């Protein structure tokens, strides 16, 4: 009943002249490790951008070890993007961009797309001038995002449609 | 409540707050519009026996005297027994029970301690039609595009063919009350799956001016066909069962439909389209508006979308059962106010199972058409526009009562006076309240034959 | 990850693989009425002039001379001047001695040796007529 104190919680510490991005959605060991290998590659330009991960379920032992090896550049927080309190904790309004990972191996692509679309609505509700990049499963769900009043491709909002790209 | 909001936007917020018991005390410093709205939320409805001094005077003089002297709003009385809302030329009898809007039950005690020192149905309360079939009411995009639809009501329906039935008749009948002339009746167009509406057509056969458009309200092509930019009110309702996977995903379709219309552009923006949305989860009201601060444990009635008459939920109706126990007549007044008049005899006929039954108009049947109705007026122009320039609620209330018998209940005032077209509800402002030229007044207007 | 660092990178991919999908086209599709036709105008026929993904063979033709000797740099320059085609890579047989399987070589060096049975990925211009 006493249990253990919440290992992942609290607010992200603010730093002067610091750039960070928020990554949400399908946060697993395989998805995070693959994303971090591509994001932090010494073949590309050196930029001081740290990744902040937000997820509901606590990470397993494998994921916790991965975060330890990237202690100086990767931060994890427990919470949901649909909670305005959790958006304040990760400082979404100060983030360079928000990335919404998708579960490509999902039983219902429509259900997965609906959940991710609501995440974009929650982020845009908190603030309108935040760049959002979201992985989409089906093309017919792209119309919903385009009809959002705060969605603007000019400002950097992008939709990565797996169905459109794969069949292309 | 949704149907009454079509005639007067924001009425659902005003009525819902009336029967939720809240205690209001002035805060030290906060937003001026929040303070004005919070004062209105503290008003409830109370029943008190009228003083013997009121015996022998008409209702219009009785409610005017209560407002000016006792600072109480009297809107209905009990006549031996039926309840009349803002009656015209009705005298006050001995021990007459009156309905008052006041901050608490201690205020209404001032009233007692006062001294000088085939066109219509069988009941004749609703319009009737000779059972039009559903097939004749089905329109496609081309049919809806080439017909004029101005000032109509669009019902955006999200429902699977196997979804549980909602009371779609309970939304159209208040719009088909005998208080409205046939020419001023608002056309109702339902956008949704015909398979679901087919099960609901049994109670909609005899209601005039009903159109059904197959498709989904999310598509912009269907919305442009029915001219949502010219509609008087767009209602978004969902009859689908909740998957219970996540509370934040329960209102995904309703939120998306609301946002789609807001970003719509017509050759006039879609953000000016009056919209009402019902939420199966009151915590999803944070996504309805963008220019506000959302906090999870804030009550629904304190949120900006609810204060503006944009959102609605069934959680605000939980206080009705406590109200009903203390005063049975309180529930009768609510039902007569929002259903357009639903006498117990009408419910007996409906309980038979033959649907709405018409009747031949008689001498008294046309007299049932003479009753007050919920309406909204604007102070921008007209004989009452003089009070908007200077600004005094007490002067406007008295002048409207004498000139036409209209009873002012509250105000629909712009949130910002400097630039968003959002208006919030102020219920029963004090007589010293300052009006504005861009203010709208909730009124109970009498029936004018002709 | 690529899209975040450069938004224009995703734009290049979409224009390369979708045949050209302007944001205005997506707006029309989002309405729900499907693909909408239009009457050809002066500029509308000028939108047809853009590069497309194609494959060519060195077995025969004016460019077949480079296949016999073999030099990627010489083939790249000659194709660019003669027709404006830009060579991206090669489609070369896995075994040169017997299976009809070809693998992809992306941007080989200019000193790479070609073969008569080599196929070249090119971006060929639009030729009216
Ligand atoms: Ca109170
Ligand atoms: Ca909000
Ligand atoms: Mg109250």
């Amino acid at each position: 009943l006493i249990g253990t104190r919440a290992k992942y919680g609290g607010t992200l510490k603010n730093e002067k002249g610091r750039r960070h991005i928020v990554v949400c959605g399908h946060i697993t060991y395989e998805s995070v490790s693959h994303f971090l290998k591509d994001f932090l590659h010494e073949d590309r330009e050196d930029v001081d951008v740290e990744v902040v991960f937000l997820h509901r379920k606590p990470p397993d032992l494998e994921l916790e070890g991965l975060f330890k090896r990237h202690f100086t550049t990767v931060e994890f927080f427990q919470g949901t993007i649909m909670n305005p309190i959790d958006l304040q904790r990760v400082k979404v309004h100060e983030a360079d961009a928000c990335l919404v990972l998708a579960n490509k191996y999902c039983q219902d692509p429509d259900a997965e797309d609906a959940a991710n679309i609501m995440r974009v609505i929650s982020i845009k509700n908190y603030s309108d001038d935040i760049r959002v990049i979201i992985q989409l499963m089906q093309y017919h769900n792209k119309a919903y995002l385009l009809n959002i009043p705060s969605w603007d491709w000019k400002q950097g909002d992008d939709v990565i449609c797996l169905a459109e790209l794969k069949l292309g | 409540f949704i149907a009454q909001s079509c005639l007067a936007p924001g009425f659902s917020t005003m009525m819902a707050n009336l029967f939720a018991m809240r205690s209001f005390k002035t805060s030290p410093d906060m937003q001026s519009w929040t303070n004005d709205y919070l004062r209105g939320t503290g008003m409830e409805m109370y029943t008190e026996t009228l003083s013997p001094t009121f015996i022998g005077i008409p209702f219009a003089q009785a409610t005017e005297l209560c407002f000016s002297k006792l600072k109480l709003l009297l809107l209905a009385i009990e006549i031996k027994s039926k309840i009349s809302i803002n009656p015209r030329g009705a005298k006050i009898q001995a021990n007459t029970q009156g309905f008052f809007i006041a901050q608490s039950a201690d205020e209404v005690k001032r009233a007692w301690f006062y001294c000088k020192a085939m066109k219509y149905d069988s009941t004749g309360m609703f319009h009737w039609s000779p059972a039009k079939s559903l097939e004749d009411c089905i329109l496609d995009r081309n049919q809806a595009a080439m017909t004029v639809l101005n000032g109509h009501v669009v019902v955006c329906l999200f429902a699977d063919p196997d979804s549980p039935l909602i009371g779609l008749r309970n939304l159209v009948m208040p719009l088909r009350a005998s208080n409205f002339h046939y020419h001023e009746l608002k056309h109702v167009v339902i956008v949704g799956s015909v398979d679901y509406i087919r099960r609901e057509w049994k109670m909609l056969q005899n209601l005039p001016k009903i159109s059904v458009l197959n498709g989904s309200p999310l598509s912009r092509a269907d919305l442009r066909a029915v001219n949502v930019n010219l509609c008087d009110m767009c209602c978004i309702l969902s009859a689908k069962v909740p998957s219970n996977d996540d509370p934040t995903l329960a209102d995904k379709e309703a939120i998306l439909a609301s946002l789609n219309i807001k970003a719509m552009t017509f050759d006039v923006y879609g953000a000016n389209v009056p919209m009402i949305t019902e939420l199966v989860n009151d915590g999803n009201v944070q996504f309805l508006d963008q220019d506000d601060d959302d906090d999870p444990d804030t009550e629904l009635y304190l949120t900006q979308p609810f204060a503006c008459g944009t959102a609605f939920a069934v959680s605000v109706l939980d206080s009705l059962m406590s109200t009903t126990y203390f005063n049975q007549n309180a529930l009768t007044l609510i039902r007569s106010l929002i259903t357009g008049g639903a006498t117990p005899e009408l419910e007996l006929i409906l309980a038979e199972g033959a649907g709405l039954r018409g009747g031949y108009s008689t001498v008294e049947s046309l007299s049932n058409r003479d009753r007050c109705r919920v309406g909204q007026i604007s102070l921008y122009d007209g004989p009452l526009a003089q009070f908007g320039e200077c600004g005094k609620y007490g002067d406007l209330f008295v002048a409207a009562l004498k000139s036409y018998g209209m009873l002012c209940i509250g105000l629909y005032r712009f949130r910002d006076t400097s630039a968003s077209s959002k208006r919030y509800v102020i219920t029963n402002p004090p007589d010293d309240f300052s009006l504005l030229p861009t203010d709208q007044v909730f009124v109970l207007m009498q029936f004018d034959p002709g």
